[PDB]
């Protein structure tokens, strides 16, 4: 089946950076955008950004625009997300998701940008503890 | 012949009088007319031409379906004398999904952009032949003005952008001589986002008013020096802002240096120009959709960021009828330079689901020192009756 | 930019009865609205899109309603598996794609 | 090049010979042709052009329905070389529901009127660009000649009216130089109503014969002085009167100074010109409807108000076929100025209910000093068979 | 005006940038467009023209059926400015089922071939009028370049062949001055078969790269001397061969003097040009059918017969889309001669049985010394939906 598969959990020290990845089980990376959404403990959902796997246009939420970068590879059929300058507050579950959207108009923007399918979620925690 | 220099003073404008209309969608219901979007107007020393990016199809045609996408391999730059609709005899001057054109006083320059989203090419065509080319520097949809370029003493200038629409992007100003790229300057000053500039000669330099898709509902300004290639930028001071969407005039604000951060995301291509301390400008009548179109003068709106004192309002299209992109062009008179503008009248998908196609008509107005009355000049086509 | 307000904050009802949830947008989103269900300890799941149509995982007992600035979701004959948190999300043309703060459903059994 | 002066004498006319025909309605039954009314002809130093006010649609089109109204936002001035029918490649020169055009010897002037009934604008377009504009002075349907203007030594003249059709109205004569309004004179003399004038050069001045919708079935005359901007007016003396409706030739009368008060209300655009004491003129063959068309000379009809002595009659369209507006134009020869005329051939609604549209063909004749025979040259389209 | 001499040096090419596209098949689904094959491009001192052999019919027409045959009495040479599609207003310049054209710097020369297979005539038309003619010398389908001729100091040159396609044939080089045949040379050197040559000015002489239907999958070369009418010939050395069909790049070989005898029978019209010891060339992406199109540079490929070292590849049409004939043309710049090429995009019968007709679109590219990106520019028409 098509479904997304994510990388394992991580502990990182403050000021460090973390890499999370997401791969399609079906090898079927069509141009539908892959997006990253996070969930802090006992808190609501938060969109961070995304990328079109073939056309390669990346996008990021304003709060993360200096801190996050996205890249993709059709060969590994995997999307990679890097989050920099980590702090305790970034401790959250990070989910990759597949959007209903597959084209961007210079003038009119996006269409159908809702999440149809989600990954397993990766727990990332920021701490000094061993 | 000699190269253009635009060294005459600006004419004493009191408002705008009607100049031309195309009727393209009404004619299309019984005729072979091209599907288009993103039109513009420019003039040689003798007469004016209308330009548009075709969708490689006529309107009553199976290939007219799904014509909503802005980038495809088939788009070409169409060219006609002003007032002649785009019929099957129209000339295609280059392959393009984005463009700009101007006449230097000896021959036409066309700037044409095509290719893959992440590896596009820009071709420079002058006096009928390809003279130069350059490739996307940030690998994310290379784009230009969708309106005329400006040339002084043979040196033409064009604004080009690469990168994100909702974050920092790379903007460059290219200096061109007979189609050859001679210099390049990176954007400088306090403008944070620059798209779809509308430019006008302001001897000895060039001035441009642009679209900010990221944070401003106030419009960015770019000043270009032709003698030393230097660049500076800022924002339109006026408390009455020109972008769409925007806040209502009762609550909107502006800053001379920074994006106002009010309904900043998204926008629409527009224009404004200086008249001493006053500013002339046009905008959609509605604040959150591309409906109607109005123009007016704002007292001290070029230098005072708190001014909301408007005068000389004109309706061009009433609030119940669709509008679209708009842009300035300049015409040389016997003793002064006049300013004129055009308005894109978009019809069909995605708003009007009665049809499968998307296309536009146009209307054109020119600055007058005389007197004028009132009216409304919409598109006028009946999409309930004509071909789906 | 566009703010999504969802209410009530918490809802509790007995099994075999109808339940209703509501969502409001600070500007009109022209039906560009979706709903999600999240079961405890799992990733969210798409329930409805375009305010009107339900995803393959859900049956006739779930219904969407509303347009412009106000929206509604209704669950018919509540069952043990419905105990979950639900969120609304807008997608009107330009980022960011803001979610509602969510509504929690718990079942008032004996 | 130099400005026109028309300082040659008038040619020795013995009658009129055929010159051109368009066949527009016959071609429309299988082709893409524009819907029009109120046509006219004018010539540059090298060749002649046909003009018409389009209804913003082709004939075999859903937008052709209800094309009977004279004022809408979509009307534009069409222009072609004489003899080329109005196909989809035709140029639209301005937005207009009323107009006039002329060539000064260096470039074209177009006078274009549009806007709200009670607040209309007049735009002056010269050498391809808008040069001046003026607003309705009486706030009641500003209107002009629907025929060519006349220019001497660079100064063009145009007659304009505002106000009631069935009472006193405000008529002004505007003097124009390279599109700039340089002077204005108010109507003077005994003419009491002045609409749709037909004008001809009569060096050193200009002379115009007009329509009286209020009280005359005799036509008003207006003489214009180009050197001092003075105006005088009167009526056509001839006992054989040129307007429609009118009384029959057995009972009609005229006055050299006043409206004859015979069937005075309503009228039709026409022409007449002086030939010493004689007058050449054209009119509908029927007295109470726009059917057929005839021309003739009246002996002493320019100076004797009791004369009914006609000679040299020609039928142009026979009494069973529709006619419409008609007007004079002047052509410069090797040693004299010739006079030529055109006739609008109206078809469709409201009289012909077989179709939903209203449109016209044209036929054109020129003065000859030679000899001629006989014929009839109607529209010729079969409305019973072609599209509804 | 003066005759062309092409005495400027060749421009420093780094690859090819997009220049034009016609969209003929997409427009044909709702418009009156001519049926064509065997197109080519040529330019006067001011602008470029597109040429094609018409099938004497429009596409949505009963006469469009069975348009696959290359010789019929109705074929004519069509001519338009580059970019204007072949609509009903297109000029037919001569009767022809084979042709060539060029501009000498003063006027156009057209070489037009028609008549019976075994007794055909060649007509030489210069400055609008027939100046000379010659008859088939071997009585077996007289034929020429299907692409532009080349002229230096007023003397134009053209390659012509008569006789068998699968055996020895009679090839002659004709020297023409203002349409008059002034000299003729028979083919000389080691080339054994010469069809459909593509020629380019290489001052002081002319150079041509051709099709070998008999034994070579490597292309023949012909050098022509304009001052003494001498001829010499050979083959393209490159181990990467340009004809179709051919062996794959893993197993193909070539010889500088002889046909390589690898998949030699049949072929397709193409081009190549020298760049010191390197060669620039274009070919179908597929080895055994006319699918896709690519260009590249081969290091030492003009002088070393064992070289397979390629660089600067570009895809023009991807491997899933149809191609056809292709050919070079030369354009004079401010200081150097540029090389440009065109590609025929064939659609319909015999491969695409969804329709009864056969026709083509085109795409055009020019050499650049700047930079460029990537893309694919196919025909784009949907034969499943448009008229059969
Ligand atoms: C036929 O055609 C012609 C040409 O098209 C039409 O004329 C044009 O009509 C429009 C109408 O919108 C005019 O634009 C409007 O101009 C006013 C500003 O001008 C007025 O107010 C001035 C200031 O008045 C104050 O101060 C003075 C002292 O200085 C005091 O005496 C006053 O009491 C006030 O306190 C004043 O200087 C002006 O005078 C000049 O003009 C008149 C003629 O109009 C002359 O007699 C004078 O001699 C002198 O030359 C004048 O009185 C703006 O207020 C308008 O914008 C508001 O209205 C819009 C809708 O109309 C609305 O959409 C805008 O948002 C805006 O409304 C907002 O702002 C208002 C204040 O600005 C608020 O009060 C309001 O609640 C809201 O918040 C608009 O810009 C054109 O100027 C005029 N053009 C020409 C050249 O004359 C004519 O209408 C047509 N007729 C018909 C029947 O079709
Ligand atoms: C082939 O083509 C040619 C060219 O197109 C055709 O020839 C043209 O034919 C028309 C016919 O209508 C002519 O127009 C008409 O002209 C007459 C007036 O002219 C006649 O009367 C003149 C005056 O006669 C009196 O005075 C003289 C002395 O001066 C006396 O001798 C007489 O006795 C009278 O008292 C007279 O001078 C004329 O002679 C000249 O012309 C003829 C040719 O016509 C020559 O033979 C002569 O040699 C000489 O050169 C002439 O006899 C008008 O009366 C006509 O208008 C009336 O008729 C119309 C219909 O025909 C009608 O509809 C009008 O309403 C009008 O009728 C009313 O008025 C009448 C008086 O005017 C009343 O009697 C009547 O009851 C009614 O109330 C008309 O204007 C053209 O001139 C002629 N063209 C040319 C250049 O020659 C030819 O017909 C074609 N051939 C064929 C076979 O079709
Ligand atoms: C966006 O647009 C731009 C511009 O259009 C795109 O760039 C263009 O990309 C194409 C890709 O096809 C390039 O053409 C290709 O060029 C290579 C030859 O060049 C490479 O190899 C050179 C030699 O390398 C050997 O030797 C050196 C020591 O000298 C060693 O270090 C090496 O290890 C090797 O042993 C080398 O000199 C070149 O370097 C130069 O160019 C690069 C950029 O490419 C620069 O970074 C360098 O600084 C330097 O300037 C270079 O690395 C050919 O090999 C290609 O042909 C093969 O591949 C085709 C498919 O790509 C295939 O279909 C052909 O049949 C052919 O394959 C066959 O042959 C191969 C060997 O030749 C075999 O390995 C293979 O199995 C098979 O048998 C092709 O000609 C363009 O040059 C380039 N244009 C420009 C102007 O830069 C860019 O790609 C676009 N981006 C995107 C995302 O779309
Ligand atoms: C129309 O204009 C002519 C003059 O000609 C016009 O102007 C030229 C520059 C060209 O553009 C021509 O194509 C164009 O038609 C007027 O005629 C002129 O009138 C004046 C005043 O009566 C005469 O002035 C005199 O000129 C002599 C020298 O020639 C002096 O010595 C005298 O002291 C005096 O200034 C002039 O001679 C005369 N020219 C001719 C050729 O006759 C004409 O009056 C005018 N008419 C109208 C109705 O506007
Ligand atoms: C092509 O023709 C040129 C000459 O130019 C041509 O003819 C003109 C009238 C125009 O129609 C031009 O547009 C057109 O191109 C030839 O150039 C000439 O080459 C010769 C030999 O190298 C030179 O000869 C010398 O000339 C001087 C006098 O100028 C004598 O004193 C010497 O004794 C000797 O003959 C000649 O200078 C040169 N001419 C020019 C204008 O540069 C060219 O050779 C010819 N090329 C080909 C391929 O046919
Ligand atoms: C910008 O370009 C314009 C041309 O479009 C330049 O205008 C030209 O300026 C010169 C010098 O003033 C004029 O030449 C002189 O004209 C007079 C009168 O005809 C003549 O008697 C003299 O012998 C001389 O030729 C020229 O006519 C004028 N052209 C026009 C159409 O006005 C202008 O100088 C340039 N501006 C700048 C700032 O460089
Ligand atoms: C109205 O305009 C016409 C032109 O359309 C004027 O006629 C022209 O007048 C000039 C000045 O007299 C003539 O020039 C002279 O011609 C003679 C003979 O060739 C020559 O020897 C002189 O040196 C001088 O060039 C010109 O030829 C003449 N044109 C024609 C066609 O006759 C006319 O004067 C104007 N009328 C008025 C009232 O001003
Ligand atoms: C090939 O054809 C071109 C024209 O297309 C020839 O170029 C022209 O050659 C002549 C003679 O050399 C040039 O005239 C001279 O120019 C100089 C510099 O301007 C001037 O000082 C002299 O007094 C004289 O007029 C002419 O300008 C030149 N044209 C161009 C556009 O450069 C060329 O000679 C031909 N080549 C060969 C090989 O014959
Ligand atoms: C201009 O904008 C402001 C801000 O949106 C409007 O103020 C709101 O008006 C609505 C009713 O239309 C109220 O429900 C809100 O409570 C108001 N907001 C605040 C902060 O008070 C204002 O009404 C708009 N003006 C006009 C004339 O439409
Ligand atoms: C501004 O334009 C908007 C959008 O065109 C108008 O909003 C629409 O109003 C109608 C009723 O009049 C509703 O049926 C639509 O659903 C609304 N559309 C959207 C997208 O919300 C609005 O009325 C206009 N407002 C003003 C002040 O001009
Ligand atoms: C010209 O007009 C007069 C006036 O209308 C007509 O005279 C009338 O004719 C009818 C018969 O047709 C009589 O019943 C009336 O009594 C007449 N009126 C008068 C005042 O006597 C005359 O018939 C017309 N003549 C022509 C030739 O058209
Ligand atoms: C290039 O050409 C050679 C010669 O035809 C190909 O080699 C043959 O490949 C087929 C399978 O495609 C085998 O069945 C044959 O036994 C091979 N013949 C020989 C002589 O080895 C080769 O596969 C081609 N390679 C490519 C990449 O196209
Ligand atoms: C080269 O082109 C040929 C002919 O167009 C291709 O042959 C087709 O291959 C598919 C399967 O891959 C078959 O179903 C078709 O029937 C074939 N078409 C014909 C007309 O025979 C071939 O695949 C291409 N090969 C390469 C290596 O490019
Ligand atoms: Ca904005
Ligand atoms: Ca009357
Ligand atoms: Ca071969």
């Amino acid at each position: 089946q098509v479904h997304l598969v994510q990388s394992g959990a991580e502990v990182k020290e403050p000021g460090s950076s973390v890499t999370v990845s997401c791969k399609a089980s079906g090898g079927s990376f069509n141009n539908q955008a892959i997006s990253w959404v996070r969930q802090a403990p006992g808190q609501g959902l938060e969109w961070m950004g995304g990328i079109f796997p073939i056309s390669g246009t990346p996008t990021s939420a304003q709060r993360f625009q200096g801190r996050v970068t996205f890249t993709a590879d059709e060969s590994t059929t995997t999307v990679y997300m890097d989050l920099s300058s980590l702090r305790s507050d970034d401790t959250a579950v990070y989910y990759c998701a597949r959007a209903g959207s597959d084209y961007f108009n210079r003038d009119l923007g996006w269409e159908n940008y809702y999440f149809a399918s989600w990954g397993q979620g990766t727990l990332v925690t920021v701490s000094s503890a061993s | 012949a000699e190269y253009r220099n635009w060294s005459k003073p600006q004419c004493d404008i009191t408002g705008f009088a009607p100049f031309s209309k195309d009727n393209s969608i009404r004619l299309s219901a019984g005729g072979d007319i091209w599907v288009t979007r993103e039109p513009y107007v420019s003039c040689d020393p003798d007469k004016c031409y209308q330009f548009a990016l075709g969708q490689g199809t006529t309107l009553n045609n199976v290939h007219s379906n799904n014509t909503v996408r802005d980038r495809t391999p088939y788009r070409t730059l169409l060219m006609n004398e002003l007032g002649v609709p785009f019929h099957l005899g129209t000339k295609q001057v280059c392959i393009a999904w984005s463009s700009s054109s101007c006449h230097d006083g000896k021959a036409w320059l066309h700037v044409c952009i095509t290719g893959d989203d992440k590896n596009a090419t820009a071709s420079f065509i002058y006096n009928g032949r390809l003279v130069d080319s350059v490739v996307s520097w940030s690998k994310e949809i290379l784009r230009t003005q969708e309106s005329e370029c400006v040339c002084i003493n043979g040196t033409c200038t064009v604004v080009m952008t690469d990168g994100s629409a909702s974050g920092k992007a790379d903007t460059k100003i290219l200096f061109i001589e007979e189609g050859k790229i001679v210099h390049t300057s990176t954007l400088s000053g306090s403008a944070q986002h620059v798209e779809e500039c509308s430019c006008y000669p302001r001897y000895p330099g060039v001035r441009c008013v642009c679209r900010d898709n990221w944070k401003g509902s106030n419009r960015p300004i770019v000043d270009i020096n032709i003698k030393d290639h230097s660049i500076v930028s800022s924002y339109v001071c006026s408390g009455l802002v020109g972008d769409t969407p925007r806040k209502n005039d009762s609550s909107s604000s502006s800053h001379c240096l920074d994006p106002n951060n009010e309904e900043g995301g998204h926008g629409v291509k527009g224009w404004a120009f200086d008249d001493g301390n006053d500013v002339w400008m046009g905008r959609t009548i509605n604040e959150t959709s591309r409906l109607g179109y109005e123009t007016f003068k704002v007292i001290e709106g070029w230098s005072n960021p708190k001014s909301k004192l408007q005068i000389n309002r004109q309706v061009i299209v009433d609030r119940g009828n669709r509008s679209g992109y708009s842009g300035i062009f300049s015409v040389e008179g016997k003793s002064c330079i006049n300013r004129c503008f055009y308005v894109e009248l978009i019809r069909g998908r995605k708003e009007e689901t009665e049809v499968l196609w998307t296309s536009n008509s146009i209307v054109v107005f020119c600055g007058t020192s005389g007197t004028y009355g009132t009216g409304s000049w919409p598109d006028g086509a009946d999409l309930n009756l004509m071909p789906i | 930019e566009i703010v999504m307000t969802q209410s009530p904050a918490t809802l509790s009802l007995s099994s075999g009865e109808r339940a209703t949830l509501s969502c409001r947008a600070s500007r009109s989103v022209s039906s560009n609205l979706a709903w999600y269900q999240q079961k405890p300890g799992q990733a969210p799941r798409l329930l409805i899109y375009d305010a009107s149509t339900r995803a393959t995982g859900f049956s006739a007992r779930f219904a969407g309603s509303g347009s412009g600035t106000e929206f509604t979701l209704t669950i018919s004959s509540l069952q043990s598996e419905d105990s979950a948190i639900y969120y609304c999300q807008q997608y009107n043309n330009w980022p960011p794609w803001t979610f509602g703060q969510g509504t929690k459903v718990e079942i008032k059994r004996t």
